[PDB]
């Protein structure tokens, strides 16, 4: 969601022995403008104030606590996974560059 | 009398039901899965039918194991019918000090389903005339088993005090109120106007205790409640009480 | 209420009937400070073996796994009542297993009362606090100049209830809680407990500079027990009592049975010659009348010193400790190894709890008393 | 300002605020035989000791001054016992003392541990320990039960275990039939019951009586409690009493019926039954001569298989009788798989 609804899935296969959806609902801060998936269970996602990122990767999590990259308001994002080193990402920033 | 029909699939194994029983007096299977199929009315010729009322101290105790290891919780209706079969003769029956086994099987069935227990049997225990030493006891222990949770000590609560009060009332609640369980205003008032309406030694302690934990509680108006409350002078310790209230003041 | 005209409104406030026949129930539920939609319609008359329950898409979430025990519970249940009785129940175990969703602190009180203890204390002192602000941790020095932490945690009241206190040094530590106590209180017990241990610190120090030290490696604040080496192939172990470490500790020898006999023999004559005044290193050294080497560590870095056995140092606790009497051998080994050695073999003898046998390298009488 | 602190400084003691240890301008004995004969000659001499004591209790209603006033006296001429305990060595103060002791102590229920980590509780009963003249035991007594009857469980339970020390000897007996009520009416407390009763002065017959009315109620009792009861049983044990008491034992015993705590107090409990048997041949031969003549039901169980086991790993003079048992019982189609 854009008011900053987050929907979080996983397999869970737990206390019955049968699979069964495991559905977090994370309300996250700020307007989210555009996000993308980068390598290892994170997501780079962005509100007008910051672009922040979330680590999913440990079921899963009771909270979605989340920090900036201290980058400005980049809307339309992409990723590159390099695997080299670290990843390496291509943005438009809200201003237009 | 009432021709109601069990489950098909328990009058079937209606007789290895009785089977399982008898082979406790000497992990569970499916058989015990087939209570989830009885709603309480059929149930309640089904725990009649099955003479539940008649296990050995040895016998009930291994049982109470089983039911607690079930999967799908027992609905608060079923789960109650069941006590009053399994206890509630043995518990009324009691003459002297409920065996480690009672104790022990009421205590740890009580720690999984405490108010479908203790919603069901804490009242007519209590609502039984002739309740002595022997009944007391495991309710005083059913109050301070640490898995008795502050949540169900409160809905302890909620039940403790909708009874009438006499001695028994308050010595088992003495020790509930003993923990420092939290309490709504709401229902503080309550006890605070309930303990305010008395010659009793036990009474004394109750409130005596109350004001030290739930002094914090104390408002103005419950402080004259207990004022009023301590005017008796048969009240023995009232030196103390009236110092703990002149305290508050 | 006995009936569900009454009781049905005392246990769930938040259920209106809209339509005139009490047929659909509408609005909430309460549920662990938590309420939530509902719109429950039942058929033309009161049956529950028919009926639609119908949710917020928040609600069919907490109801994962559960779909089915609910369609159970309305075809088995007799009343409505009933069913919203078991629907709270079951949200109450459904949430209390997800229990780590919950949990918002009061910020009027703690946040800016949290600043002011903190002010009342002083920032030289933190060293940690976590982004739930829920741990900190802070320093105190001793007389000697030692760093001693203090880990904190934090419930959502921290002023009212006690926060729970994590500290290395091995003595119990003690903190006074009241509603009325800060973190300036529990401080200054801490330099309380720092301060009886001031003299047991620098006497252990001593002992972790100037002699081989052996097992423990990097000791804590904890530690009481010091395998200090002395020669090669014996040891000495010592515990110390840290409110009068200066004072005689109980201590005594591991190695070979030919070297400890002389040394325990030595201790016994002069024990008595132990003085309050001096350090455990500077009273040891004239009572068993030595010196210790300075890290035989460096020099001996492979002497291979395992067990010999199974070519371990460090099986499950056990050291190398079991040795043999013999000079060309000096093969050390583990109680467990050396036990399932001697037992294992025909020409091992037991008298009662001991086993006589032959060393493995060497083939000469060595004794093992479990 | 009051009556009381007045006549002790004229009897010869220094009253302090109570924040160190109250001095003492005089001897112990010259303080009390001059307090006791400044109230007989001073008129209303019944009627002074009304207002001593409200003087004092009006006094003592400050925590600290109360609890230096319970502390050891400083001598000049160098530590002395308390200035209540000296009073209380006066017996015109003594029943009324007693009377306020034991009025005001459950304010101290839930301040354990005030300052310097002490027990106001435990303070004010061992101002009682030792005491070289009681006036009246059954007051002090039912007092003493009542307090028992109420409060919360550290508290009476040092209250027992202090008991010995406090009680006169005309008073032994009465506590006795009235801690066997104790028993039958809470079972938490079985231990300490039965520690103080074996260190009380009884008759031996009574102790018989009280040792059934354990053993019937050995079901009730939790497993933690069971070693020390035993204990307790195999030390009332007689040469005489032996099979009475072991058979009784062998049969309400269960050891099925107990059972990751439970566990580890069975072992520590057949520790405890090893040290026993180990320990009093009285026991081993009369506890075969029990199994012996349970050879008649193939329905002897679980225990005295192990018990024989056990009897035959310690006990070394009955080895031979164990196996000699032992095999006359397996011949005769007893002791099988099952
Ligand atoms: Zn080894
Ligand atoms: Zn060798």
């Amino acid at each position: 969601g854009h008011h900053g609804r987050m929907l979080a899935i996983k397999a869970s296969w737990d206390e019955s022995g049968k699979l069964v959806p495991e559905l977090r609902e994370y309300c996250l801060p700020g307007p989210v403008l555009c996000a993308a998936c980068g390598g290892g269970g994170r997501v780079y996602h962005s509100t007008p104030s910051d672009l922040c990122v979330v680590d999913l990767s440990r079921p899963e999590e009771g909270p979605g606590g989340l920090p900036p990259m201290l980058c400005p308001a980049s809307l339309n994002i992409c990723s590159v996974v390099s695997l080299s080193g670290g990843t390496k990402l291509l943005a438009l920033s809200a201003k237009g560059r | 009398a009432e021709s109601l029909e069990l489950p098909k699939a328990i009058q079937d194994q209606l007789p290895r039901l009785q089977q399982l029983l008898k082979t406790l007096e000497e992990a569970p299977p499916v058989e015990l899965q087939l209570l989830h199929e009885c709603s309480p009315s059929q149930m309640d010729l089904l725990c009649a039918q099955l003479q539940l009322p008649q296990l050995s101290d040895l016998g009930l105790l291994r049982l109470c194991t089983w039911l607690l290891a079930l999967s799908p919780d027992l609905s608060l209706s079923n789960a109650t019918v069941l006590t009053r079969s399994l206890f509630l003769g043995r518990i009324l029956s009691l003459t002297s000090s409920a065996s480690r086994l009672l104790t022990t099987a009421l205590t740890s069935f009580c720690a999984k389903y405490t108010y479908p227990v203790c919603s069901a049997l804490l009242d007519p225990v209590l609502q039984a005339p002739g309740t002595g030493p022997a009944q007391t006891e495991l309710l005083c222990c059913l109050v301070k088993m640490e898995s008795l949770e502050p949540d169900a000590q409160v809905l302890m609560l909620g039940q403790i005090l909708e009874l009438p009060w006499k001695e028994e009332t308050f010595l088992v609640l003495q020790s509930l109120l003993e923990r420092q369980v939290e309490m709504t205003p709401e229902k503080f008032s309550v006890l605070m106007e309930k303990l305010c309406k008395t010659t009793s030694m036990a009474y004394a302690k109750l409130m005596l205790t109350v004001m030290t934990k739930y002094q914090a509680n104390i408002t103005e108006t419950q402080r004259l409640g207990l004022a009023m409350a301590l005017e008796p002078n048969t009240t023995f310790l009232r030196k103390s009480l009236k110092a703990a209230l002149k305290h508050l003041g | 209420m006995a009936v569900t005209e009454a009781s049905l409104l005392r246990q769930c406030p938040l259920l209106l009937p809209q339509n005139r026949s009490k047929t659909v129930y509408e609005g909430f539920i309460s549920a662990q400070g938590r309420d939530f939609h509902l719109r429950i319609v039942l058929p033309e008359d009161l049956q529950l073996k028919n009926a639609r329950l119908l949710c917020s898409w928040q609600l069919r979430t907490i109801l994962s796994g559960y779909h089915r025990i609910v369609q159970q519970r309305m075809q088995h249940s007799p009343d409505l009542m009933s069913f919203m009785m078991e629907l709270k129940m079951l949200l109450e175990v459904a949430l209390k297993n997800r229990q780590e969703l919950y949990a918002l602190p009061p910020p009027p009180q703690f946040y800016s009362s949290l600043i002011e203890e903190i002010g009342t204390l002083g920032w030289d002192k933190l060293v940690y606090a976590d982004t739930c602000f829920s741990t900190i941790k802070l320093k105190a020095e001793d007389a000697s100049g030692r760093e001693h932490l203090i880990t904190l945690k934090l419930k959502a009241k921290y002023p009212a209830e006690s926060p729970d206190y994590f500290v290395d040094f091995p003595v119990p530590f003690c903190a006074s809680w009241t509603p009325q106590s800060s973190l300036i209180s529990i401080y200054s017990q801490f330099l309380a407990a720092i301060e009886s241990l001031k003299a047991f610190w620098d006497v252990m120090d001593e002992i972790d500079e100037k002699t081989w030290v052996l097992e423990p490696e990097k000791p804590p604040r904890s530690a009481t027990a010091r395998r200090i080496a002395l020669g090669n192939n014996v040891s000495i172990n010592i515990e110390v009592d840290p409110r009068h470490p200066t004072m005689l500790p109980e201590c005594f020898f591991l190695g070979a049975d030919h070297v400890v006999k002389p040394l325990g023999i030595k201790l016994s004559r002069n024990i008595h010659l132990w003085d309050p005044e001096n350090s455990v290193l500077q009273n040891l050294k004239d009572v068993l009348e030595i010196d210790f080497p300075a890290r035989a560590i460096l020099e001996k870095s492979d002497f291979t010193m395992d067990c010999g056995i199974c070519y371990a140092y460090q099986l499950d606790g056990t050291i190398p400790d079991q040795v043999c009497d013999n000079s060309q051998c000096g093969q050390p080994f583990h109680q467990i190894c050396l036990y399932e050695w001697l037992r294992g073999l025909l020409t091992s003898r037991q008298s009662f709890n001991i086993i006589f046998g032959e060393c493995p390298y060497c083939s000469k009488p060595i004794t093992l008393k479990m | 300002d009051s009556i009381f602190v007045k006549l002790l400084k004229i009897s010869g003691i220094i009253l302090k605020t109570g924040e160190s240890q109250n001095q003492l301008a005089v001897d112990q004995i010259a303080f009390q035989k001059k307090l006791f004969q400044t109230l007989r000659r001073h008129p209303s001499y019944p009627k002074i000791i009304e207002e001593f004591v409200s003087g004092l209790e009006s006094y003592i209603e400050d925590e600290d001054s109360f609890r230096n006033c319970l502390l050891s006296c400083e001598r000049l001429q160098s530590y002395s016992k308390s200035l209540i305990k000296l009073l209380l060595g006066i017996d015109i103060l003594q029943p009324a003392i007693i009377k306020t002791l034991f009025e005001k102590l459950p304010e101290y229920f839930f301040e354990n541990k005030n300052s310097d980590e002490i027990n106001i509780p435990r303070l004010i009963v061992s101002q009682l320990k030792w005491l070289d003249r009681v006036v009246d035991g059954k007051d002090l007594t039912t007092k003493i039960m009542q307090l028992i009857s109420i409060a919360p469980e550290n508290l009476q339970h040092d209250i027992i275990t202090s008991l010995p020390e406090i009680l006169g000897d005309s008073q032994h007996a009465d506590v006795g039939k009235e801690l066997s009520d104790l028993l039958i009416e809470n079972t938490s407390l079985t231990v300490p019951i039965l520690d103080v009763l074996s260190s009380l002065r009884l008759d031996p017959n009574f102790l018989l009586k009280v040792r059934q009315l354990v053993m019937d109620k050995l079901s009730s009792i939790r497993l933690e409690d069971l070693p020390v009861i035993i204990k307790f049983i195999l030390h009332s044990v007689t040469a005489m009493d032996t099979l009475e008491v072991i058979s009784e034992l062998r049969e309400k015993l269960d050891l099925q019926h107990c059972v990751s705590s439970g566990q580890s107090c069975i072992i520590l409990l057949f520790d405890v039954i090893k040290s026993a048997i180990r320990y009093e041949k009285t026991i081993s031969e009369a506890w075969i001569k029990a199994i012996e003549n349970t050879a008649s039901v193939s329905e002897h169980k679980v225990f005295d298989l192990v018990m024989l086991f056990i009897i035959y790993s310690t006990n070394t003079q009955t080895k031979k009788y164990i196996d000699r048992v032992l095999r006359n019982k397996i011949r005769s189609g007893c002791i099988q798989e099952q």
